[PDB]
């Protein structure tokens, strides 16, 4: 992850930098808290 | 009743807000039913319907051209917007713009009347003639029998006024101006400078008329000597590219503080027609320079002992006098001359 | 002296294909791109049809091949060697006639001056009296002219005026007449133009003489 | 008709929701033309868009994955030349008038004084232009100080 | 100063009763002292006063000498010279005996043989001299004299004085029938500026000269366009004859113009204008 775009309070809209492939934006979901999920470190993006 | 009229007013205001929202909705409709194309560049006009187009940062296809397009307009190097699915030439697109040329041309604030060039009325005559007259009213040249001139040297001491002299004509013509600090053309690569010059002249040949003003031709303008260093030979190559590329309605102004270094070929009358020698102001011109920079007794008294130099020294006179009347102007010129020396 | 114009002539009088390139175009920033471009030019010309490659300004690449003790000059030398090898190498060409123009024929490499690659070595000297007369006639054509003009004086007056500056003489005489509000140029108008083109440098520190 | 218009607000909202499936792509907004945009997707492709609107030519923008749509004397003098013009700009212009290099041996405190005045503290013409683009600016090698 | 302007009246009186050279000499000395002191106001006032004294006098062969000398004296101030020439021309314009006033006009011309600060006054004096000469039963040389001003470089105050200079150049060139020069000057002029508030007599005149030039040349479509601009000019649309003459000329020159795409287009536009007066002649 590269940024959380301030998390916009709700709707965090994180930014991801899938290596050698692309950079995208994501909501993630299914985790406990939008902030304790992650700030700037490795993460596992779902396929589709 | 007035209450019903006010109800009508609020109804109309609500309908106007909803009209703004109708604009938003049609924007959304266009977005939904629009899809982006693929940017590429033609490489060869194959059979009338087949065009070999190279998708930039990708492969090269053979594609078809849709109905409403100018096959004649479509030429090698032209940008094109192919369709994503059927890879058909949806429509052409203007040639690429280099970042350097973009910063060079599209950002050029020029607004100065000839009245703001106090002296140099003659040099104005020659410049304005060579640049403007072939552009506006070329039938004069056609009737005379002479081919229109292209460019002029416009060399002179460091600040007698060259950038301003070119800016005035550029503003009057309101054509495409392209100003270069030629000392920035130099590059640490081995020909990127020649590439930049070629791209500049292609920019000019595209949108015409166009005035190309190159300052400090001393660099990128030196006599070629046999066995200089690698950098010197690269600079000579950049000169040589400029010389050869240097065709229609693209007039040219140079600006330099030295004609000695200039290559004889670069000074050839076929490349630089008129060699103007704007010179440090003489008291006669200096007086009107001060007058125009007045943004008469004091002016004459100042000119009496004025240290005319660099042109901008008189703007310095005026600005310092403001920073501080006849005596105030006189002491301002005293101070600026003392500082300059 | 009118060599690029002679190349422009061919191209308006040649049935064969024409490929005009600039001696400085062959140079490139990336390694090997210059040789690749030279090979591409020659192969394209060979394959298309009877072709004429006008490499104007050849001295940008071809200069004497000295040790060069560096990178960029060695890349330039490789451009030159590729040009030599394509012009006359193992795979001989046919109907790929080549024309190249330079302002300084002394610096060019001695291998790219070899009968078989450059077997003409045409010189374009500054106009003589007779060529000056011919140029003046050709230019003063398509031009209203005063009956009192004596082009013979200008032609005979020994100077170093080239074709380009003769054209400039006529052109600025034309503009002087236009500013003087007249479509028929007088001898005063020429005399002015002739002075302003000769541009005789002076102030030469006199002790040299 | 206002109720039908509200229903059309609803259809617009659901259109936005469906077309805003969040997993977008990010692309440069390189180039900008009109008769539009020429985006450069992060995956090393460049794609034209007729319909996306004042995006900068170079901004990083989201895009649809599929449709691809978007020294007491010295300190006094410096305080003068820096602060007073900023406040009394009109006072300077009253008469009709309109770079400040600082000298000092290594460690004299030029950087310290600039920090005390502070605003941008940038430490070549490219850097010049960018720094003055992004306001007090200090340029070690809008309010200009060098 | 107060002393200067209270001692000037006594010199004026003495000159009025007659002072061939004493008043001139004392005024010259006073001017020398003031100029050395760098008193431009005193210089201007003394010069204007002395020229006025001469003008009140007979001054025949004297005022010209006085002004010429005063101008040729030491490095007088340019503002003082400008004021002197302005007052001189203002007095000159109201004079009779044209053959003799020619001497004073020539004196002004000679003192303004060329100087960046006497340009506009020199231009006006040259125009006046040309007008006088052409009135004096000879314009073949007045046209040439007027065909010297570089008004474009001069840059008069507004686009009125130098535009009038150019229009008078055209008038003299057509009076002498010098059509190449008239046409070149027409190309020099830019017609757009005639679309202004008071550019009515100027525009009518300019178009009239262009029309006469094209009449001599032989074209008809350009003459059609010229009458079209004239008619579109509102003022010629302010009297029955004043506008019907213009419309009739427009129609007749349309007809004279040879058949062509442009000829047909202009015919259609003039026919559809609908203001053809339905006169039983031109409409049909
Ligand atoms: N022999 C000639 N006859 C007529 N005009 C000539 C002649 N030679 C030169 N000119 C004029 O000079 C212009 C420039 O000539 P040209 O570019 O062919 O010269 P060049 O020697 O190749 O120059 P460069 O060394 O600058 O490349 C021509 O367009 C023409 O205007
Ligand atoms: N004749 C003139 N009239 C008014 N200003 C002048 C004149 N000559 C020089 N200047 C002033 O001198 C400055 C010269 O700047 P510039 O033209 O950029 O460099 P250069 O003088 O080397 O061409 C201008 O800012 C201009 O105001």
């Amino acid at each position: 992850c590269t940024k959380i775009i301030n998390a916009d309070s709700e709707d965090p809209k994180y930014i991801i930098n899938v290596k050698q492939f692309a950079k995208f934006v994501v909501d993630l979901s299914d985790q406990v808290a939008p902030t304790d999920i992650e700030e700037g470190m490795r993460v596992g993006v779902d396929r589709n | 009743h007035k209450e019903i009229d006010g109800r009508l007013k609020e109804l109309r205001e609500q309908l106007k807000e909803l009209t703004k929202q109708y604009e938003k909705s049609e924007n959304d409709l266009k977005a939904l039913q629009s899809v982006g194309q693929i940017v590429g560049e033609v490489l060869k006009q194959l059979t009338e319907e087949k065009f070999i187009v190279k998708a930039t940062n990708g492969p090269r296809y053979v594609v078809g051209c849709r109905r409403q397009l100018d096959k004649s307009k479509l030429k090698p190097g032209t940008r094109v917007a192919l369709d994503m699915t059927t890879l058909t030439i949806m429509r052409y697109l203007p040639r690429e713009v280099d970042p350097l040329v973009y910063n060079m041309s599209h950002e050029d604030p020029g607004n100065v009347s000839y009245s703001e060039i106090g002296g140099l009325s003659e040099q104005i005559r020659e410049l304005r003639e060579v640049i403007e007259l072939p552009l506006t009213n070329p039938e004069l040249f056609q009737r005379v029998g002479i081919i229109p001139p292209k460019g002029c040297l416009l060399y002179g001491p460091p600040g007698t006024g060259k950038t301003l002299l070119a800016r005035a004509v550029a503003s009057q013509l309101d054509c495409n101006f392209l100003k270069v600090v030629s000392s920035s053309i130099v590059d640490k690569y081995i020909g990127e400078s020649a590439r930049l010059i070629r791209e500049m002249f292609n920019y000019a040949r595209d949108h015409q008329p166009c005035i190309i003003f190159m300052d400090e031709i001393d660099a990128i303008g030196g006599r070629r000597f046999s066995e200089g260093t690698s950098a010197d030979r690269e600079i000579q190559r950049t000169l040589m590219e400029l010389l050869n590329q240097m065709l229609h309605r693209v007039k040219m102004i140079m600006a330099t503080n030295r004609p000695d270094t200039l290559d004889p070929a670069l000074l050839r009358p076929g490349r630089l027609d008129r060699k103007i020698h704007i010179d440090l102001p003489n008291e006669q011109a200096r007086l009107d320079i001060l007058k125009i920079h007045a943004g008469e007794i004091d002016y004459e008294a100042i000119v009496k002992l004025s240290d005319g130099f660099n042109g901008a020294d008189l703007r310095n006179v005026c600005t310092e006098a403001g920073m501080f009347v006849q005596e105030d102007f006189m002491k301002a010129v005293r101070k600026v001359a003392d500082s300059k020396k | 002296c009118g060599k690029t114009m002679l190349a422009k002539a061919v191209a308006h009088h040649t049935t064969a294909a024409f490929i005009r390139v600039v001696g400085s175009e062959f140079v490139q920033k990336y390694l090997g791109e210059g040789p690749r471009m030279v090979r591409d030019v020659f192969r394209l010309a060979k394959e298309n049809a009877p072709a004429i490659i006008f490499i104007d300004e050849i001295d940008a690449i071809a200069t004497k091949r000295f040790d060069a003790q560096t990178g960029a000059d060695r890349e330039v030398q490789r451009i030159l060697l590729e040009l030599l090898n394509q012009m006359d190498g193992f795979d001989q060409n046919v109907n790929v006639k080549v024309i190249m123009a330079t302002n300084r024929a002394d610096t060019l490499d001695p291998a790219l001056l070899r009968p078989g690659r450059l077997d003409r070595k045409i010189e374009f000297p500054l106009p003589d009296r007779r060529q000056k007369r011919l140029i003046f006639s050709t230019i003063t054509s398509k031009m209203n002219l005063s009956e009192e003009v004596d082009l013979e004086d200008y032609v005979a007056r020994p100077d170093k005026i080239s074709g380009a500056d003769i054209n400039s003489i006529c052109q600025e005489s034309g503009m002087l007449a236009v500013r003087e509000n007249r479509y028929i140029v007088l001898a005063k108008d020429f005399e002015k133009a002739y002075k302003t083109v000769i541009k005789k440098d002076e102030q030469e520190h006199e002790f040299y003489k | 008709e206002l109720q039908a218009m509200k229903d059309k607000i609803k259809e617009n909202s659901e259109k936005i929701k469906v077309n805003k499936t969040l997993p977008y792509l990010v692309s440069n907004v390189i180039e900008l033309l009109d008769v539009c945009a020429v985006i450069k997707t992060s995956t090393r492709q460049t794609y034209f868009l007729p319909v996306i609107e004042k995006l900068k030519p170079g901004d990083l923008v989201g895009v649809n994955k599929d449709s691809y749509l978007i020294l007491d004397k010295q300190i006094q003098e410096l305080v003068e030349a820096i602060v007073l013009p900023m406040n009394h700009k009109e006072k300077f212009e009253n008469l009709g008038i309109q770079g400040v290099l600082m000298y000092g041996p290594p460690g004299t405190g030029k950087t310290l004084l600039a920090r005390a005045c502070a605003f941008l503290k940038l430490a070549g013409a490219k850097l010049v232009r960018d720094a003055f683009a992004l306001s007090i600016i200090f340029i070690d090698e809008v309010k200009v100080i060098a | 100063s107060a002393t200067v302007d209270q001692r000037l009246p006594e010199c004026a009186k003495l000159a009025k009763e007659g002072r061939l050279q004493e008043v001139i000499e004392t005024l010259l000395s006073l001017e020398k002292q003031t100029r050395t002191a760098s008193d431009m106001v005193s210089t201007s006032r003394i010069l204007v006063a002395v020229v006025k004294m001469c003008y009140e006098a007979k001054e025949w062969d004297l005022l010209n000498e006085n002004i010429m000398l005063l101008s040729k004296r030491r490095s007088q101030l340019k503002q003082a010279v400008a004021k002197m020439v302005q007052q001189c021309c203002t007095y000159v314009e109201e004079i009779t005996d044209l053959p003799i006033k020619l001497r004073l006009i020539d004196t002004l011309r000679m003192v303004t043989e060329g100087k960046i600060y006497v340009e506009i006054e020199r231009a006006r004096l040259t125009k006046t001299l040309a007008t006088i000469k052409e009135q004096n039963g000879d314009v073949k040389e007045a046209a040439s004299i007027l065909q010297e001003l570089q008004v474009e470089t001069y840059g008069s105050m507004e686009k009125k004085e130098r535009v009038e200079f150019i229009l008078e150049q055209m008038r003299l060139c057509l009076a002498v029938k010098d059509y190449i020069r008239t046409q070149i000057i027409s190309k020099k002029i830019n017609t757009k500026f005639f679309q202004e508030e008071n550019t009515e007599k100027l525009k009518l005149k300019y178009y009239n000269l262009m029309i006469q030039l094209d009449q001599h040349e032989g074209s008809y479509l350009s003459i059609c366009k010229h009458y079209r601009a004239i008619y579109d000019t509102p003022c010629i649309q302010a009297e029955s004859e004043k506008w019907q003459q213009a419309l009739k000329s427009v129609v007749l020159y349309v007809i004279l113009a040879p058949f062509d795409n442009e000829q047909s287009d202009l015919v259609h536009r003039i026919s559809g204008d609908k203001k053809l007066e339905e006169i039983p002649k031109y409409k049909d």
